[PDB]
């Protein structure tokens, strides 16, 4: 789909990142607020039958 | 100094595309 530049602060130091395994973007859609900076207009899925 | 001049003298006698992906992450 069409889509609907960010500083070095405190915050987003890698160095007191643990870069372990990659995260990808289908952890991002299937917790959609742990991984997620503004999640404006998530929609909450089904968890398991 | 002898064995130094000898050994001088006879010596001339998928992994990027994932950092590539944490990277532009």
């Amino acid at each position: 789909f069409e889509p609907l530049d960010e500083d070095w602060n405190e915050f987003n130091d890698i160095n007191k990142i643990i870069i372990r395994q990659p995260i990808r973007t289908e952890y991002k859609i299937a917790f959609p607020y742990l991984y997620n900076n503004l999640p404006h207009h998530v929609h909450l899925t089904w968890y398991h039958t | 100094e002898r064995k130094k001049r000898k050994q001088f003298q006879d010596l001339g006698r998928d992994k990027s595309k994932e950092l590539h992906a944490i990277k532009e992450r």
